RNA sequence: ACCCACUCCCGACCCGGGGAGGUAGUGACGAAAAAUAACAAUACAGGACUCUUUCGAGGCCCUGUAAUUGGAAUGAGUCCACUUUAAAUCCUUUAACGAGGAUCCAUUGGAGGGCAAGUCUGGUGCCAGCAGCCGCGGUAAUUCCAGCUCCAAUAGCGUAUAUUAAAGUUGCUGCAGUUAAAAAGCUCGUAGUUGGAUCUCUCUCGGCCGAAGCGUUUACUUUGAAAAAAUUAGAGUGUUCAAAGCAGGCCGCCUGGAUACCGCAGCUAGGAAUAAUGGAAUAGGACCGCGGUUCUAUUUUGUUGGUUUUCGGAACUGAGGCCAUGAUUAAGAGGGACGGCCGGGGGCAUUCGUAUUGCGCCGCUAGAGGUGAAAUUCUUGGACCGGCGCAAGACGGACCAGAGCGAAAGCAUUUGCCAAGAAUGUUUUCAUUAAUCAAGAACGAAAGUCGGAGGUUCGAAGACGAUCAGAUACCGUCGUAGUUCCGACCAUAAACGAUGCCGACCGGCGAUGCGGCGGCGUUAUUCCCAUGACCCGCCGGGCAGCUUCCGGGAAACCAAAGUCUUUGGGUUCCGGGGGGAGUAUGGUUGCAAAGCUGAAACUUAAAGGAAUUGACGGAAGGGCACCACC
C-alpha cells in the first residue's frame, strides 16, 4: 500500500512527481523533444513553399491515391508531406508556390488511410483552398 | 514475529493477575533481597537469580514480595553488572561466532548469522545508550569485544 | 459465543483455551509443597522448574527439568498450593 | 506490529457486525476506545459493553445490536477545522440525515454536530453509521 | 489622425506644457442587448371540454404550399434640425422619404453510428474522393460528386494548435501490481515514515476588593489584531433591459459608495481531548526552619568623619524536621537468559556403498556396440560375456513423502568435533528497546572468466555415420572446453506462490511435522515408577489439503487475491495502450562475458487477459455401416 503519514507530504509529493514522466502525454510535453522534433515548431499553422506534387498509396484495406505535396516551410527550412483534402484541389496548386499547411487533426499523429502524413494545406497563394473549391474566388495571376 | 527470523512465535511468561505475595511463602522481603544478594555475589546474572528463587524457595515474583525489581536491588546494593546482560549475552555469542568463523572460513551461514547478531547488539547499544546506560562514547567493536566478554 | 457469561458454564471451555488467550490470561502452572520420606521439611517447588533442586537438609534430586513440566522423584510426596 | 488500537477495535466491530453477531471482543482497550465506543452507544449504535479489567491493557465485550452499518477510523487524525466539517462530512456520511463523524477536540470525544454545538475542531477519530 | 475639454503631473505658474492621458480611425480577440416579420378574412387539416351518426352537420381553439387576399406596424437605410463634444463622430431626440417575391433574400457545418437529421434521385465505379474513430467507394454507394429534402447552432459557424474537465487513464480525496503493464533473487541495515496500555488562594489599591506569573514547551482548535485597490463572491441602485457603472432618490432636501474571503509564515488570547515532550533513582530532590559574607543608591537636617554593630541580594557546605519521601503495568509487542527436545540448516574431519571406466590374471568364444532400420566404432594384438583382484574420479539409489530445515540460492551414506537456529515450556529478566526501509552491506542455482589440482562419467564446439528434397538438427559413434575440488571473479534465472513485509479481524473438517499438557487400554524395557512404540484428545507455532452463497474477482480462481464508491492500520519497491527497446547514449562495475542505471525520433488501433461456442490436432478414450474388417 501507500504511506499516510501526516508528515509524508515529501514523500507523496516526490512520488507523484517521478511517476509522473511515465504518463506519455506529460512526458512528450514536458520533455522538449517533441517540440524540437516538430516542423512546425509549436505552431499551429506554417508557411511554405511547394517543393513537388506527391501521390500517397492509402493503406492496404483501402485502395486509393491520396494527393499530396511536399512542401519545405518557410520558418525552419523543414520538409513536410501535406495532405490537398479535397478533390480537384491538386489542380489549384502548382509547383514552387506558397501554401499554408496546418496539422490534420490528431495532434502529430497520421490521419485514416494516409501513411505519414499529418498536415493539410489551408491556403495557397494566399487564398483558401475552400474558397478555389467553392468557387468563391480565384488563385492571382 | 521474531525480528531476525521468519518465526511467529506465542510463547512466554503469563503472569497471573493476582499481584500479591503467596499465602505459602513466608519469606520476608528483605529475606527475599539478602537470598538475591547472595545469588549475585555467586556470579549470576539477574534472569537467573528470578529463575533459581522461583524454581526453589517459591519466589513467585521478586517484584511482588521486595516492591522492586532484581536488577533495580542489584543496582542499589551496588552490585550489578557494569553493562545488561542481553547486551552481554549477545556480545558473547557474537565472540563466539567470531571465534567459530575464524577457523571455519568457508562458513557463509555462519557470517550470516554473525551480520544478525552484530546488528541486534548494535540496536540494543543505541537503545541503552540513549537511556544513558551506556556512556556515549560506548562502541562495540570486533576486534577486543572477547575482553568485554 | 456469548462470551463471559454466567449463564452458560464455561470453565472446561476457559481452561482449555491457551493462557495468552484467555479471557484474562492465568498460567498452567503451579507451585507445590514436596515431602521427601527421607526428610522432614517442606520444599516449595515450581511445576515447570528448570533447576535439579537438591533437599534443603539432604543432597537428593528432588525434580528433574523436562520440555516442559518438571519430573519429580519417586516417593516425594507433592501438593499443589492455593 | 500494531499502531491505532482504536483502528483494530473499530475493524473488528464491523466484521463481527458484518456477521451477524451479538458480542464482538475487542483487545486491547484504551481511553479512546472507550469514549468512541460511548459516543457510538448514545446515539444507539452499539448498545451496552463491559469492561474486562486485566492488569496488563483491558478487553471490550460489545454487545451489538445489528443498527451498525459501517464504524471505521480516519488516519491519519487530520485536524479539522470548523469550515472542513461540512466537505468531511460529504466525503464519508451516507446521508445529511444519519451517520456521525468522531472527533477528538479540547472539549473531548464528540460527533460532529455536538463539536458544531460548542463551535470547536479538532481532530478526526473516525465515523459510524 | 484631433486635443489638452476630462484625469492628473511638471514649472517661477489661477495663465505655459504634457503622443502621460483623453477623442476619434482600423477591429467578428472577446463580452452584453437584439431585426430578418406580425395580424385578420376565405380553403384545406386537426381536434373539441358541440349535435352526436366510426355517414355527416361544424368560422369553438388551432395549421399550411395558399408562394390567396388585405390593410395595419416598424426600423435597416437616405436625410434635416437639435443634442453630444475642446471640435466633431457615435448613441439618444424630431421631422421628411423608407417593405410584399416585405428580392430590404442568413449563414456555417452536417443527414450510417458515436450524434440530431433521407438504404430519395442522377453521376462515379477500391477511381475520384469521404472518413477525428469505426468505416464508405471494386454497377440499387443510407457515407464520394450533385439536385431535392431534412437538423444543429445562428449573426454566427467550421478548421489547426496549446490547455482544462471528461482522466478513479497520475488516484491526497482516489487507481493498480497471481494470470491483462507491474513485488527488488534474498536478507540485514542509516536517514525517512510509523509507532501498545497507562497519570481527574501570593507584589504600592480609596470596588476573599486594581495583580502577578518566574511556574511545565509546543503541535491542534477557537478567538482577536494586522493585512492595497482592481478581480472573484456579495448588499443597495429600472443602464429603457443586460454586460456594465457607482450611482442615485424626493418636493433646496434625503441617501449610498456596504460586507465577506485574503491560504502558509509571523502576532495575540481562551480550551486542554489527541500527539510529541519534561522532572526525583550514586538523589549535588521538593518544603521547612538553623551555622556561617559582602559599597548593600542611606541603618546620623550634625560640616561629611572610624558609632550604615542591618532588614533586602550571589555564593559553598553541614546537622536536622518533613515527604504515605521519589521506580505505572509487565503488551495474545520486542530483545535476552534458562529447560528438554527437534531439523536432508552450515563448516571441518572421518567412514561406507554399489555402479562406471580403466588395468592385471584366468575361462570360453566370434562376434560385440548401436538403431524406428542401419552405418560410423571395438574385435582371433582375444572384443562382448563369466570370475578373482587393484586403481581412479564422480555420485549417494531404494527408504524419500504435496514430509523437514534454511533469508533465499539450496540441503540426503556412518561417526565425531565446531558454532548457529525455529517452535514449544516458563508465576525468569530488561522494559518500548519496535515495524518498514533511501544510502550502505552479506549471501546468491546454472552457465561463464582467471590461476592451481584432478580428470570416471556425461558433454557445448568439432569429426564421422545416418535420416532428409535439403539437416547445417533431432537419432548413433567419438569427443574439446566444461562437468569435480581449492583460491579469486560474475551477480544473473519461469531466482515463481509469476502473489513485499509487519499487525488485527472474519467459517467448517480431517490429517501431518515439532514441542508441551491430559487420558481407558495394548506392547518393550524380560523386575516398581519412568521412558520409548501405538491409541484418544487439547494447546501453540509450521508445510499443506478438502469443504463452504464469509467476502471478493473480468473470470480463472482465492479463507486470501476477503474485511473496497459503506473507499484511510503502518511502511518499502514498482506499473500507466502495443511496438521502437531494455535498444541508443552517458555514467558506473567487471580481466572478459557482461551487470546496474536507462531514452528519443519514429510507427501503430489495437496488442493483451479470462471465459464460451465451433473448427482443427501427426492427443486420448469410445460407438457404428459387408459402400469397414474378420
Amino acid at each position: 500500500g501507500k504511506c499516510r503519514g501526516l508528515r509524508t507530504a515529501r514523500k507523496l509529493r516526490s512520488h507523484r512527481r517521478d511517476q509522473k514522466w511515465h504518463d506519455k502525454q506529460y512526458k512528450k510535453a514536458h520533455l522538449g523533444t517533441a517540440l524540437k522534433a516538430n516542423p512546425f515548431g509549436g505552431a499551429s499553422h506554417a508557411k511554405g513553399i511547394v517543393l513537388e506534387k506527391v501521390g500517397v498509396e492509402a493503406k492496404q484495406p483501402n485502395s486509393a491515391i491520396r494527393k499530396c505535396v511536399r512542401v519545405q516551410l518557410i520558418k525552419n527550412g523543414k520538409k513536410i508531406t501535406a495532405f490537398v483534402p479535397n478533390d480537384g484541389c491538386l489542380n489549384f496548386i502548382e509547383e514552387n508556390d506558397e501554401v499554408l499547411v496546418a496539422g490534420f487533426g490528431r495532434k502529430g499523429h497520421a490521419v485514416g488511410d494516409i501513411p505519414g502524413v499529418r498536415f493539410k494545406v489551408v491556403k495557397v497563394a494566399n487564398v483558401s483552398l475552400l474558397a478555389l473549391y467553392k468557387g468563391k474566388k480565384e488563385r492571382p495571376r | 514475529g521474531r525480528m531476525h527470523a521468519p518465526g511467529k512465535g506465542l510463547s512466554q511468561s503469563a503472569l497471573p493477575y493476582r499481584r500479591s505475595v503467596p499465602t505459602w511463602l513466608k519469606l520476608t522481603s528483605d529475606d527475599v533481597k539478602e537470598q538475591i544478594y547472595k545469588l549475585a555475589k555467586k556470579g549470576l546474572t539477574p534472569s537467573q537469580i528470578g529463575v533459581i528463587l522461583r524454581d526453589s524457595h517459591g519466589v513467585a515474583q521478586v517484584r511482588f514480595v521486595t516492591g522492586n525489581k532484581i536488577l533495580r536491588i542489584l543496582k542499589s546494593k551496588g552490585l550489578a553488572p557494569d553493562l545488561p546482560e542481553d547486551l552481554y549475552h549477545l556480545i558473547k555469542k557474537a565472540v563466539a561466532v567470531r571465534k567459530h568463523l575464524e577457523r571455519n572460513r568457508k562458513d557463509k551461514d555462519a557470517k550470516f548469522r554473525l551480520i544478525l547478531i552484530e546488528s541486534r547488539i548494535h540496536r540494543l547499544a543505541r537503545y541503552y545508550k540513549t537511556k544513558r546506560v551506556l556512556p556515549p562514547n560506548w562502541k562495540y567493536e570486533s576486534s577486543t569485544a572477547s575482553a568485554l566478554v | 459465543p456469548l462470551a463471559k457469561d454466567l449463564l452458560h458454564p464455561s470453565p472446561e471451555e476457559e481452561k482449555r483455551k491457551h493462557k495468552k488467550k484467555r479471557l484474562v490470561q492465568s498460567p498452567n502452572s503451579y507451585f507445590m509443597d514436596v515431602k521427601c520420606p527421607g526428610c522432614y521439611k517442606i520444599t516449595t517447588v515450581f511445576s515447570h522448574a528448570q533447576t535439579v533442586v537438591l533437599c534443603v537438609g539432604c543432597s537428593t534430586v528432588l525434580c528433574q527439568p523436562t520440555g516442559g513440566k518438571a519430573r519429580l522423584t519417586e516417593g516425594c510426596s507433592f501438593r499443589r498450593k492455593q | 506490529v500494531r499502531m491505532n488500537v482504536l483502528a483494530d477495535a473499530l475493524k473488528s466491530i464491523n466484521n463481527a457486525e458484518k456477521r451477524g453477531k451479538r458480542q464482538v471482543l475487542i483487545r486491547p482497550c484504551s481511553k479512546v476506545i472507550v469514549r468512541f465506543l460511548t459516543v457510538m452507544m448514545k446515539h444507539g449504535y452499539i448498545g451496552e459493553f463491559e469492561i474486562i479489567d486485566d492488569h496488563r491493557a483491558g478487553k471490550i465485550v460489545v454487545n451489538l445490536t445489528g443498527r451498525l452499518n459501517k464504524c471505521g477510523v480516519i488516519s491519519p487524525r487530520f485536524d479539522v477545522q470548523l469550515k472542513d466539517l461540512e466537505k468531511w462530512q460529504n466525503n464519508l456520511l451516507p446521508s445529511r440525515q444519519f451517520g456521525f463523524i468522531v472527533l477528538t477536540t479540547s472539549a473531548g470525544i464528540m460527533d460532529h454536530e455536538e463539536a458544531r454545538r460548542k463551535h470547536t475542531g479538532g481532530k478526526i477519530l473516525g465515523f459510524f453509521f
